[PDB]
């Protein structure tokens, strides 16, 4: 972001990559899959230096 | 409907206080507020043909 | 933090596949029987659904 950012100095506007849209839902999930009880990594605090 | 509870001093080899064990009697009243039930969509049987 | 503005990422555009069989998967049809209670399929489409 801030790379792009300072990268700003010199051209802008033309920069792209993964897709667009998403879907999974009618009512109703399977959740045969992934948990994740606890969640907490150093990003999240503020420390976005 | 009464129900009759009792405690206990334990652990600490207790002395003659008149009183190692309490007694507590909880009333319990019915009470009456609307039901309100709603559907949506979970698993469906086999039903094999 | 600020330096410059606008610029930005337009997505880009690509396709979407599938796990390849002609035949319809059971728990998908059976699990969008268990939304709604039409008779024939408002929208009228079977392989779109």
């Amino acid at each position: 972001r801030e790379r792009e950012e300072w990268l700003e100095l010199v051209d802008k506007t033309v920069g792209v990559k993964g897709l667009k849209e998403v879907r999974s839902i009618d009512g109703i999930r399977r959740h045969l899959e992934e948990y994740g009880e606890r969640e907490g990594f150093a990003v999240v605090r503020t420390l976005l230096s | 409907f009464l129900l009759k509870y009792q405690i206990y001093g334990d652990i600490d080899r207790d002395p003659a206080f008149g009183e190692n064990t309490m007694t507590a009697e909880v009333p319990v009243v019915w009470d009456k507020c609307e039901v309100e039930v709603k559907l949506y969509a979970g698993p469906l049987q086999k039903l094999m043909s | 933090p600020r330096s410059r503005t606008a610029h930005r990422v337009d997505m880009v555009r690509e396709c979407d596949f599938n796990p390849t069989m002609n035949l319809k998967a059971a728990g998908p049809k059976a699990r969008l029987r268990g939304s709604g209670v039409k008779s024939r399929r408002r929208v009228s489409e079977v392989p779109l659904a």
